Order: structure tokens, then C-alpha cells, then sequence
RNA sequence: UGGCCCUCGAGUGCAAAGGCAGAAGGGAGCUUGACUGCAAGACCCACCCGUCGAGCAGGGACGAAAGUCGGCCUUAGUGA
RNA sequence: UAUUCUGGUGUCCUAGGCGUAGAGGAACCACACCAAUCCAUCCCGAACUUGGUGGUUAAACUCUACUGCGGUGACGAUACUGUAGGGGAGGUCCUGCGGAAAAAUAGCUCGACGCCAGGAU
């Protein structure tokens, strides 16, 4: 409704099937209040593949 | 509710002393700053013992540096040094910093930095 | 005082009263042009006499006739 | 009919000297003697003067707030603080965090200076004036007086003023009784009763 | 008729009545008094009646204190109501008295008129009682 | 109106008592709020569950002046009869 | 808005209970640990579930540092 | 090695608190005063910060004393109860062996103990 399930996705992740040790597209998931904050949420979070804290944006 | 500066600083010292705790391997470095004098102590809380204490009331800094009214940054640095050497000679390297109620800044800050350049770990 | 947020406090404020009086005070302006200030105001004596003396109907009767 | 403002108008004078130096020079010996204190520090001192504008209809229109802020500023040489209402109040149409009044606190030398521009400047230039009530003390030695309109001060330019806005002034003193506080004020030139 | 002005829950436990009441034991107001001998439950209507009887028979004698009061609620289910679907409606109010407890205090009369008046009072009481004199 | 809803008893309360033995990790108390306070050698959880960090006898103490705190002390068992 | 007396009676998104005063309450600054990989041991227990977690590694946030951080004072907000 | 005093700093606790009266300025602690390049106020050098003065025990803290308040608190007895029975139509009462209050008063209380620096003997 006004409170929604949102997927965060690593921006610097390449879906092409990368050549490194572990290949995959990091997604986290969480909830947002779509009314309170209409701005697409951006969050710095850990990515198991890139191995560093990356920036995870959103998907529509 | 104590608006006496005295009682207030005692409040902050207790609040800080919640978190930081003297142990055999990591003694507490305790700063007291009064108007005419800078006093510093080092404590192992478990044994309830002070291992080393340096102050402006000791003849070393008395004959070294004199000051007019309040303790200077210079005074502080001289003390941080003195206690660094004093403790490094009893085998105490790694310790925890008790800012004793005062904002970390000014001669407190300088006290710290002086103790750091001289081989004390915190 | 914090800088730039406050209106400027000019420490020198000359108080010029139209009796050609010049004293010093403090305020945002440099000069203050005054009429009726503390000294040179009715309050102390003249106002006491006006409020407290204004009655007396009997003598008011006798001044007319006598 | 007794005049202690023949002390305030006495000769051509300076600011700092007026308030602070007449305090140290004249006031302190006088009080020390007449109340017979056994140490100097028991002398009544002026601690702080908070000036407080109470306007709650100004929360509705912010420009009145800015205007009155600027007024209180030009008067006191200090850019005011805008006080927020703590609780939601029904009959006054107030919710939390809504900006109600306007408050400044004057300390140190600005305290004495504004106190001076009070007694010796605006108070006599007021609307019809008898004397400030001797009965406005709080019993612990701190005094308060209302000002119905702010055209009193010349820093306030009366043709440029949109509407009359009231002020409250609260003088805070180390004095523990009203006698000592009253003598302190009057000796400093205050027009009582 | 005596009764509490407010309570949160309407309905209450029967409770259980044991022991002596050590607190209401003394006679602190008047001269002569009526003492409850036995463990019982006084309706407000009974206290009312006892007070009225003692008041009317004393008349020209002065004063009657009622040392008790019905603050505990009591509930009843209607007639031809099958058991279940909730606790019933509170009808009336009772005061719990245990042996030794003082009920009525009386002052302003000779001991004779008092003995007689207290008797007529104890006639509307559910319980056995006693006549006592102040110390 | 119509009553009769309720809850299973949550199993809260003192699991090991004073002068009994505790493992590391062993839960000493489950409580709602803190009716006890963590002492030494003793950790506290998110729900204010108190648990032991060390094997040994658990001892309750006056936190002072009013409240109570629990801490664990290492014992010594030599005395085999 | 100023001040004196009582000292925990307010508050804590929402019930109620238990907690909580230099605080778990109010504010300010910087943040995303509302992480990945786990885990000794406990509690609760018909089963299915459910709860607490010292400790290790990676890569971080705040902090001068000591350290704290695996959502929220706790217990409802769910479905094999 | 002692002792005594100041300031720091803790643990134990019966939680040592308020009030009334008294003592402390050589040293120490504090306030007082002054000035604002480090930092500082949603306004204010009030606080917190850097640097000066040399004023005062007024506030504060410190130390000695006292039951007026506060805090603490029995012995005994009783209420209650474990087990073995008994009385009563019942509400509830009573006995033997064992445990044992709450309240109230009698008392007790103006903390105990330790390390460090710095004086004094
Ligand atoms: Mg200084
Ligand atoms: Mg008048
Ligand atoms: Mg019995
Ligand atoms: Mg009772
Ligand atoms: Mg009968
Ligand atoms: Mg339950
Ligand atoms: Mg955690
Ligand atoms: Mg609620
Ligand atoms: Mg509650
Ligand atoms: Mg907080
Ligand atoms: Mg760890
Ligand atoms: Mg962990
Ligand atoms: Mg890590
Ligand atoms: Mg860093
Ligand atoms: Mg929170
Ligand atoms: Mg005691
Ligand atoms: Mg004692
Ligand atoms: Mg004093
Ligand atoms: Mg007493
Ligand atoms: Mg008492
Ligand atoms: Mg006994
Ligand atoms: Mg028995
Ligand atoms: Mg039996
Ligand atoms: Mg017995
Ligand atoms: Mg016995
Ligand atoms: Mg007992
Ligand atoms: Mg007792
Ligand atoms: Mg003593
Ligand atoms: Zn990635």
C-alpha cells in the first residue's frame, strides 16, 4: 500500500556473467514508505562479489 | 540538576567512566584539570591501584616550566611526556583514555598527543 | 557575539539632547537626537506637584467671588 | 519626589563607566555599608536581562516574525531567538514546534548598556509615565516590567513600524530579597512608584 | 443508601471472610457502641434500617456514627437464566465485617436509652452482636 | 464486552539460582524489563535476557540501594571427598 | 519568559504489564551493522515451530581512542 | 618506617541524606575579575574553549558536632501457616508437634576500607 517492498541492487554489478571467482548480482531487500520519501532510496551496503561496500540503488 | 560547574563535571566524569574501565592489560589514563594545576593518574581498577601519577606539583616540571595563571598547552605536553616515560619504564604500553569529564580539546587534546608521540598506546 | 548574524553594535553612541547636551551611551546608531530624557523630564518634581495639588473647590469658589 | 536620576543626568559621561564603573565605584561601597555585609561578594550583581516578545499570532505570518526579530535586534543590538511551543494547545490553535514568541538574553556588557538605554532613554520617552511598580519583584530579588508598545526606543523608527508589538523585560539579580534588589535598581536610576 | 460513586470493573470476587478485624476494634468517636460478633456481609439497606431505627428511638439524644460502609460490589444472574454467557449484573452493595468490628457509635444519652436503642438497631442486623461501653 | 482471549504463559523467570553452576552462554534469567542488572562476567541480551560468560557459581547482589544485579564467579573444586 | 519549593509523580509511535533520571527520556553532529560468511553453549519444548548468544573471518560506520554497532526499552504486528 | 592534613581516585555498605551550629585560605580546591586568533552558543564567552590578573572564603567543597526531620530496626507476643486430629447446618472455629511475620515501640544512625601525589611531624 503506502508501505512497500523495495529491492536494492548493486549499481556496479555486471549481469554479463563476470570472469572472477564468485559471480552474481547483489540485491538486498527492505521496506520504504512510498509517500514519506518519494526519492529513490540510495544506500551504501556490502556486496559479496565486489567484496567492498558499494552503492545499492533501486529497481522499478 | 547541579548547576555548580564542579558537580556538573563530576556528572560527566561518571557518565564517561561508565564505558571506560581499567584492566591489568589496559589501565585507565585519568585527567584532572583544576585552575592552577594539571594532575594525571594511571589506574588498574581490578587491583584498585594507581601505577603512575604525574602532576604539576612535582619538582621535575616545577624546575622545568613555570607559568602565570592557568596551565598552558606547554605544561600539558611536558606532563604527557613525563607520564609516557614513567609508565614505559614499568612495562605499561597499551592503556585507555579517561577524559575525566572535560571535552577532548585544548590541553586535554595536547596531553593525549604528547603521550602518543612518546610510546604510549591509546 | 557571533560574527555577521547580529546587527552591528557600535560601542560609541553620542547622546545629543537639544539643550546642547552631549553624553555617551551605546547602541546601533552613532548619534541619538533626543527630546525629553531621564534628567529633564517632569517625573521627579513637577509631576508630583501637578497630580497631588490639583483639588480645592472651596478656594476655587472664593477666587471668583470673595 | 526623591531624585536618584539627578545622579544619572549628573555630568557629560561615558557608557562603560556609567554602568560598570559606577557599579564598582559608587554602588558597591553604598550597598556594602548600608546592608553591612561581612564580605564583598555578597553584593547584589545584575546577572542577566532577558527580553521576551510574546506574539503567538506571528506563527501564522512569518514576515511579522522576521520584522519583529529585526526590531528587537536594532533595539538590543542582538539578533533574536525564535522560541517554539513545546506542547499542542487547543484553544490557542497551537501544535508542537510552532514558532510562538521571540526571546533574547542580554549578558555581560550589553546587559548594562541596554539597561542604560532603558532607564535613561525609552522609559521617559514612553506614553504617559508615573513610575514602574515597586511591587513587580518576585520575592527572590528578580524584577520584571512590561512595555505595551515598542515605539519607546529611537532605534525603532516609528513611521516605518507596521504594528505595535509588546515587550517584556526580566532583570535577574543574585539578590535573595526584594529590599536589596530595589535599592540596587533605584540607586542605578530606576523610577519607582 | 450508602454506595461507591465509581469503580473500573463492575464485577468482583466473592472473596473469603476470615479472622478478626483488629483495626475497627476501638470506640473512638462516641460513648456507647454496637459491636459485630460474627463473620458476615452487610447490605447497605440493613445499615440504613439500623441507623434509622436507632435515630428514631433515640430522637432527643444526640449523635450516631456509622463506622462502616458498603464498597464491595455484588452481582446476580436473572431468573430462568441458563448458566454461561457471562457474569451477571451488580444489584446491590455490601460491607464485609468480621468479629470485633464496630458498627454503630452513639452519644448524647443515658446508658438506659442507649441499651434500648442499640437493641432495636441490632434487630435489623443479619448477625449476632454486642453492647459495649467506651474506655 | 465479551472476554475470554488470553496468552500462553511465556516462560520467563530465573533459570539458574544463586550458588548453582553455569556454562558459558547458559541463560540465567529471562525477564521482561530489567528486574535484574548485569554484573561482571555476565552479558545482557536484546530482550534483557541475562547470560553467563564464564563457568562458575552465579551470585545475586544488592545493586544498591534498592535494585539487584547478578554476576558469575569462578569457583574452585578441589575438595573431592 | 524569569525565579523558588517537591524529586521521578512526565515521557517511551500504539494496549497493558515489567523496565528506564546526568538514564532506554529531550537535542545536536556524522552515518547505513535495517551487513556477507557463520557459530560454543543455553532456554522453551508432543511434533512442527520459537527465543538468547559469547566467539571467528571478511568488508565497513561513528569515534581522538578505549570501544559500540547483525534494526528498533522488552513482550503483539502473522501463516507450514 | 610511622602519623596528620590537603587534592585526586575507587571498592564495600546498614545507602551516611536533609537541617542547625562551628572550623578551613601558607599549600590545595573553588569561585571573583579581565581579554577573546584554537573551539564556543538554534539568541547570549552563561556553559564549553585558549590566555592573563591577583581579589575573596560570600557561594561551593571540605572537616568536627547534634536526633529536629529522614533512613534503619529488634526481643517478645500475636496474625498466618506445614503436618497430626477435632467442632460447626454452614459462613467458619479449636487442639497438639514444627516454622514464623507485617505493624508498632525500645534502640541504631550523621558511613567503612584502599591506592596515588603533595606538604607537616
Ligand atoms: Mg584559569
Ligand atoms: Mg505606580
Ligand atoms: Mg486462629
Ligand atoms: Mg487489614
Ligand atoms: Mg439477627
Ligand atoms: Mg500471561
Ligand atoms: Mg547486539
Ligand atoms: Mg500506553
Ligand atoms: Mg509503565
Ligand atoms: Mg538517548
Ligand atoms: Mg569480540
Ligand atoms: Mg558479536
Ligand atoms: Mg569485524
Ligand atoms: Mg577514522
Ligand atoms: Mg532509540
Ligand atoms: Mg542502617
Ligand atoms: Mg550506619
Ligand atoms: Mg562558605
Ligand atoms: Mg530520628
Ligand atoms: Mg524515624
Ligand atoms: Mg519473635
Ligand atoms: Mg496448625
Ligand atoms: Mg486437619
Ligand atoms: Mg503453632
Ligand atoms: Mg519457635
Ligand atoms: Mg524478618
Ligand atoms: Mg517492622
Ligand atoms: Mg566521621
Ligand atoms: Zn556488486
Amino acid at each position: 500500500d503506502v508501505r512497500v517492498k523495495v529491492i536494492l541492487e548493486c549499481t556496479g554489478c555486471v549481469r554479463k556473467s563476470v570472469n572472477k571467482g564468485s559471480r552474481g548480482v547483489s540485491r538486498y531487500i527492505t521496506q520504504k514508505n512510498r509517500h514519506n520519501t518519494p526519492s529513490r532510496l540510495e544506500l551504501r551496503k556490502f556486496c559479496p562479489y565486489c567484496y567492498k561496500h558499494t552503492i545499492h540503488g533501486e529497481i522499478k | 540538576k547541579a548547576h555548580t560547574r564542579r558537580e556538573d563535571r563530576t556528572a560527566r566524569h561518571v557518565r564517561i567512566r561508565k564505558k571506560v574501565e581499567g584492566t591489568p592489560e589496559r589501565p585507565r589514563l585519568c585527567v584532572f584539570r583544576s585552575n592552577k594545576h594539571l594532575y594525571v593518574q594511571v589506574i588498574d581498577d581490578t587491583k584498585m591501584h594507581t601505577l603512575a601519577a604525574a602532576s604539576t606539583m612535582q619538582k621535575a616540571i616545577s624546575e622545568n616550566i613555570d607559568y602565570s595563571a592557568g596551565p598552558t598547552v606547554e605544561v600539558a605536553q611536558k606532563i604527557g611526556e613525563m607520564i609516557a616515560k614513567s609508565c614505559l619504564e614499568k612495562g605499561i604500553t597499551k592503556v585507555a583514555f579517561d577524559r575525566g569529564g572535560y571535552p577532548y580539546h585544548g590541553r586535554v587534546k595536547a596531553l593525549a598527543d604528547a603521550a602518543r608521540e612518546h610510546g604510549l598506546v591509546f | 557575539r557571533k560574527s555577521d548574524i547580529h546587527p552591528e553594535f557600535r560601542e560609541d553612541a553620542k547622546v545629543y539632547c537639544n539643550g546642547e547636551l552631549v553624553m555617551t551611551t551605546g547602541g546601533t546608531q552613532k548619534d541619538y537626537t533626543v527630546e525629553v530624557w531621564s534628567g529633564n523630564h517632569p517625573f521627579y518634581l513637577g509631576n508630583r506637584s501637578a497630580l497631588l495639588l490639583d483639588a480645592d473647590q472651596v478656594e476655587k469658589f472664593r477666587k471668583k467671588y470673595g | 519626589a526623591a531624585g536618584t536620576a539627578v545622579f544619572v543626568d549628573k555630568a557629560e559621561a561615558e557608557t562603560i563607566n556609567r554602568l560598570k564603573t559606577n557599579y564598582i565605584e559608587k554602588m558597591v561601597p553604598l550597598l556594602k555599608e548600608e546592608f553591612s555585609y561581612s564580605n564583598i561578594l555578597e553584593v547584589p550583581k545584575v546577572v542577566k536581562i532577558v527580553v521576551n516578545c510574546g506574539i503567538g499570532d506571528a506563527s501564522q505570518n512569518a514576515k511579522g516574525l522576521d520584522a519583529a526579530i529585526n526590531e528587537l535586534a536594532l533595539i538590543t543590538g542582538q539578533r533574536p531567538v525564535k522560541t517554539k511551543a513545546k506542547t499542542s494547545i487547543a484553544g490557542f490553535k497551537v501544535r508542537e514546534g510552532m514558532t510562538l514568541g521571540i526571546a533574547v538574553t542580554l549578558r555581560g556588557n550589553l546587559m548594562y548598556s541596554f539597561l542604560d538605554r532603558l532607564i535613561n532613554l525609552a522609559l521617559p520617552r514612553t506614553r504617559d509615565f508615573q513610575g514602574v511598580n515597586p511591587n513587580s519583584f518576585d520575592g527572590h530579588g528578580n524584577y520584571s516590567v512590561g512595555f505595551r508598545e515598542q515605539s519607546v526606543f529611537p532605534e525603532i523608527k516609528p513611521e516605518i513600524v507596521g504594528k505595535a508589538r509588546g515587550m517584556d523585560v526580566c532583570i535577574t539579580t543574585t539578590a535573595k530579597t526584594d529590599k536589596e534588589a530595589y535599592k540596587l535598581l533605584s540607586l542605578m536610576g530606576m523610577p519607582f512608584r | 443508601m450508602l454506595s461507591p460513586k465509581r469503580t473500573r470493573f463492575r464485577k468482583q470476587h466473592r472473596g473469603r471472610m476470615k479472622g478478626i478485624s483488629y483495626r475497627g476494634n476501638r470506640i473512638c468517636f462516641g460513648r456507647y457502641a454496637l459491636q459485630a460478633l460474627e463473620p458476615a456481609w452487610i447490605t447497605s439497606r440493613q445499615i440504613e434500617a439500623g441507623r434509622r431505627a436507632m435515630t428514631r428511638n433515640a430522637r432527643r439524644g444526640g449523635k450516631i456514627w456509622v463506622r462502616i460502609f458498603p464498597d464491595k460490589p455484588v452481582t446476580v444472574r436473572p431468573a430462568e437464566t441458563r448458566m454461561g454467557s457471562g457474569k451477571g449484573s451488580p444489584e446491590y452493595w455490601v460491607a464485609v465485617v468480621k468479629p470485633g468490628r464496630i458498627l454503630y457509635e452513639i452519644s448524647g444519652v443515658a446508658e438506659n436509652i442507649a441499651r434500648r436503642a442499640v437493641a432495636i438497631a441490632a434487630s435489623k442486623m443479619p448477625i449476632r452482636t454486642q453492647f459495649i461501653i467506651s474506655g | 464486552t465479551k472476554n475470554g482471549r488470553d496468552s500462553k504463559g511465556q516462560r520467563l523467570g530465573v533459570k539458574i539460582y544463586g550458588d548453582q553452576v553455569a556454562k558459558p552462554g547458559a541463560i540465567i534469567i529471562r525477564q521482561r524489563g530489567t528486574k535484574f542488572h548485569p554484573g561482571k562476567n555476565v552479558g545482557i541480551g536484546k530482550d534483557h535476557t541475562i547470560f553467563a560468560l564464564i563457568d562458575g557459581l552465579v551470585k545475586f547482589e544488592k545493586y544498591g540501594p534498592d535494585k539487584k544485579k547478578v554476576s558469575v564467579y569462578p569457583r574452585e573444586i578441589q575438595p573431592e571427598n
